[PDB]
RNA sequence: AAACUCCAGUUGACACAAAAUAGACUACGAAAGUGGCUUUAACAUAUCUGAACACACAAUAGCUAAGACCCAAACUGGGAUUAGAUACCCCACUAUGCUUAGCCCUAAACCUCAACAGUUAAAUCAACAAAACUGCUCGCCAGAACACUACGAGCCACAGCUUAAAACUCAAAGGACCUGGCGGUGCUUCAUAUCCCUCUAGAGGAGCCUGUUCUGUAAUCGAUAAACCCCGAUCAACCUCACCACCUCUUGCUCAGCCUAUAUACCGCCAUCUUCAGCAAACCCUGAUGAAGGCUACAAAGUAAGCGCAAGUACCCACGUAAAGACGUUAGGUCAAGGUGUAGCCCAUGAGGUGGCAAGAAAUGGGCUACAUUUUCUACCCCAGAAAACUACGAUAGCCCUUAUGAAACUUAAGGGUCGAAGGUGGAUUUAGC
């Protein structure tokens, strides 16, 4: 079982009461829209998710309060069109729930494709056919060439090993296709020695796969996660209330650094991880920020308790921003 | 600029860092498609001159 | 931002902290060190050398105890930046820097030059540093790494200091210098249809033509980043043809033949930098006759020749445009122009006949025609009349019928008829032109 990630810090920031209508772009296995229908009886709530069969779960789940929870089907970028066909333009959403990555029933399902531990069809798609022509990772595997699939490994995977480990998917799909999770990740391993296949290590400090940072890498953008993240929260925003808590959870980097950049106004052409010394470097070049729309709740991004990491270890790198707009 | 005359007074692609848009072109025309060694040191090499 | 707001400014009072200028001086001391003022004491030796351990010292940091505390400040806390943590930045503050009394005994404690005496003549001298040496004495060294380590021993030192190995391992390690490459390297001047902006017309959107890719097919090959992509072709209905299927021939048009493999064996002919100005010899001289270097015009070691540039020539000039453009670079292109080295086939990988493929789910390059009013049609070749939005502009496409060529034409070309579509001047990007 899947406890929802920081269920009490997202309870509590958000403060659910009568007479708010809240908005949840992520409902996925719904642990965290039930957690919020549980504490204020009279609430009033929208779901939607990129799975259908998450739509279903939300379409079941509502037999449980017919109209407090409204279930919603598309991604971040149609969800705007999605809830302008029920009228709700202005939206006054008092708070929406932008949980990310990907839901513990679709990793924890083989068939989905998600998980390279077990052997399912390459699909790594959150999509469940809704779009049957939408590429899975076996597609953009089998495609792209070496150097257009390195970037898809080094942007969205971290990966220091691009070239090599795009040069192994190259191979290896000529002489065979790649349709299948493990098959994949021991090409991902061919491209080091074996000892490599578990030298790497997580922040946890536990073993992991030397492939997985292509399957988060594929998952990124096959998905499109990043570019449908900016345009989610901009749409949260326009259909957000003024005075309503916005409630981001960011598993990785590359999605903490967009909800950092969003609610603070930061440029996102910017370089990463800006040090004083060049901060102080980049504008003294010049000599020769707008106004905030946003009111971070806490300050610092907020992180899952230790003694709740080990519990849940998928959700280790939970950050919780949020922020009121303005 | 005070001399002047000023009339009468009243994308994504760079977020990621890839070409999404053009990564995805690729997939879609391959989906209709389907559906070391040694070197020797310079001054070691051998010469057959003095042998002629 | 936080912090402060008994804050900030003026004025006055006020240090156990630190000592502008002088100091562009180069002094004192054994070294470490010593640069505000005054006073006291005071800077060993009438031959030199003489210690890891004796004797006495020894920056900074640090220890123990007691004081001082302006300012600085490891650490720590807060703010900020950060995906986040630490650091870099900001604020506050501590050990510590100070004094006293004990320790600790280290440094790139380095002029990286042991002390003393002597010489400037020899050879000046591997190199660099810092001109080259002689006498004499003490200390020290004997491949790299292991190793400022282990053990032993001594020490007020207890995560310490001093002295300091061996085994296993290697064929180098190392010093100086030269060249090249490279620098998130300095400065400087640059590109002239160009790196960017600026100028004009385009490409990228539509249809069509054509190449390529992919797919398809029993059914060629080659080119394929710049430097492939209307390229070998100044050109494929048969032929061409090298491909596929079937059939046929065997000293075969040839004192046979092979478009069989290898352009990474080659000649031949070329692409490319080149919208370059350099390349290769023969000598001479400098550096001690080292790797190397060789220019100063009021000239200081370079030079007599070759190739390219240049000149000259072609076109309408001396301008411009052609042509030319070395060596070298990309084992660049071409064995399928022809020839040919090497390897392979010889009833077959050779030769001949018949028929056939040469398509489009698509993607992409180049071009053509357009989207119209500076336009469309007609007359005329520039003083006109009409057209001008669903009967306008717009197909060189589709369909149908003629004609031309041919033995052969749904197929190639031209013409006519019919048809009247997308297109309404095209994002990122990109081509050409003085
Ligand atoms: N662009 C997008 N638009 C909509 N839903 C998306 C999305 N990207 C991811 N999702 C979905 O959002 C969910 C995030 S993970 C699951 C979180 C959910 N609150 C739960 O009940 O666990 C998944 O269901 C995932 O499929
Ligand atoms: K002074
Ligand atoms: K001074
Ligand atoms: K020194
Ligand atoms: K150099
Ligand atoms: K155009
Ligand atoms: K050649
Ligand atoms: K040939
Ligand atoms: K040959
Ligand atoms: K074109
Ligand atoms: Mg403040
Ligand atoms: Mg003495
Ligand atoms: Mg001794
Ligand atoms: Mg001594
Ligand atoms: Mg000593
Ligand atoms: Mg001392
Ligand atoms: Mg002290
Ligand atoms: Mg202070
Ligand atoms: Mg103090
Ligand atoms: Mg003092
Ligand atoms: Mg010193
Ligand atoms: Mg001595
Ligand atoms: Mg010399
Ligand atoms: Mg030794
Ligand atoms: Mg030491
Ligand atoms: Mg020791
Ligand atoms: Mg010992
Ligand atoms: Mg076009
Ligand atoms: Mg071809
Ligand atoms: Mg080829
Ligand atoms: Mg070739
Ligand atoms: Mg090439
Ligand atoms: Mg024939
Ligand atoms: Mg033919
Ligand atoms: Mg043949
Ligand atoms: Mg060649
Ligand atoms: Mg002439
Ligand atoms: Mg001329
Ligand atoms: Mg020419
Ligand atoms: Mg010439
Ligand atoms: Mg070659
Ligand atoms: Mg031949
Ligand atoms: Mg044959
Ligand atoms: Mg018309
Ligand atoms: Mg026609
Ligand atoms: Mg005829």
């Amino acid at each position: 079982l899947h406890i929802p990630v920081m269920v009490d810090e997202v309870v509590h920031c958000l403060s659910p009461q009568k007479g708010q209508i809240f908005l949840d772009m992520t409902f996925g296995s719904g642990g965290h829209t039930k957690a919020i229908l549980q504490k204020e009886s009279d609430i009033v709530l929208y779901a939607l998710d990129r799975d259908p069969t998450a739509y279903a779960l939300a379409e079941h789940l509502s037999e449980l309060y017919p109209k407090q929870i409204r279930a919603m089907l598309g991604q971040f970028s149609q969800a705007e069109a999605l809830l302008m066909k029920a009228g709700v333009q202005p939206g006054t959403f008092d708070g929406v729930l932008m949980d990310l990555g990907c839901s513990s029933m679709q990793l924890d399902t083989p068939e989905r494709g998600f998980s390279l531990r077990k052997d399912g069809p390459l699909d790594m798609r959150m999509d469940g056919g809704r779009y049957p022509d939408m590429p899975t990772a076996a597609d953009v595997v089998n495609a792209l060439d070496q150097q257009a699939l390195a970037s898809i490994l080094r942007t969205y995977g971290e990966e220091k090993h691009a070239k090599k480990i795009a040069s192994a998917i190259v191979q290896a799909r000529s002489i065979y296709p790649i349709t299948r999770t493990q098959q994949l990740a021991s090409i991902v391993a061919g491209a080091f020695p074996p000892s490599a296949i578990y030298t790497r290590k997580d922040l946890l400090q536990r073993s992991t796969h030397i492939a997985t940072k292509t399957f988060q890498a594929l998952r990124i953008f096959v998905n499109n996660e990043l570019n449908e993240l900016y345009t989610g929260l901009k749409t949260a925003q326009k259909f957000l209330r003024p005075g309503g808590r916005l409630v981001a959870l960011s598993f990785h980097s590359l999605e903490d650094r967009i909800v950092k950049r969003f609610l603070l106004g930061i440029s996102m052409t910017e370089r990463f991880n800006l040090s004083v010394r060049q901060q102080v470097m980049k504008t003294s070049q010049l000599g020769s920020r707008a106004p905030l729309m946003w009111e971070l709740i806490h300050k610092k991004v907020l992180s899952p308790q230790d003694q709740d990491v080990q519990d849940n270890p998928r959700g280790r790198s939970a950050k919780l921003r949020a922020a009121i707009k303005l | 600029l005070a001399v002047a005359d000023f009339g009468p007074r009243d994308t994504s692609s760079s977020l990621c860092g890839i070409d999404h848009e053009a990564l995805n072109k690729q997939i879609m025309e391959y989906k209709r498609r389907k559906d070391g060694r040694k070197r020797a040191k310079p001054r070691l090499e051998q010469d057959s001159s003095l042998k002629s």
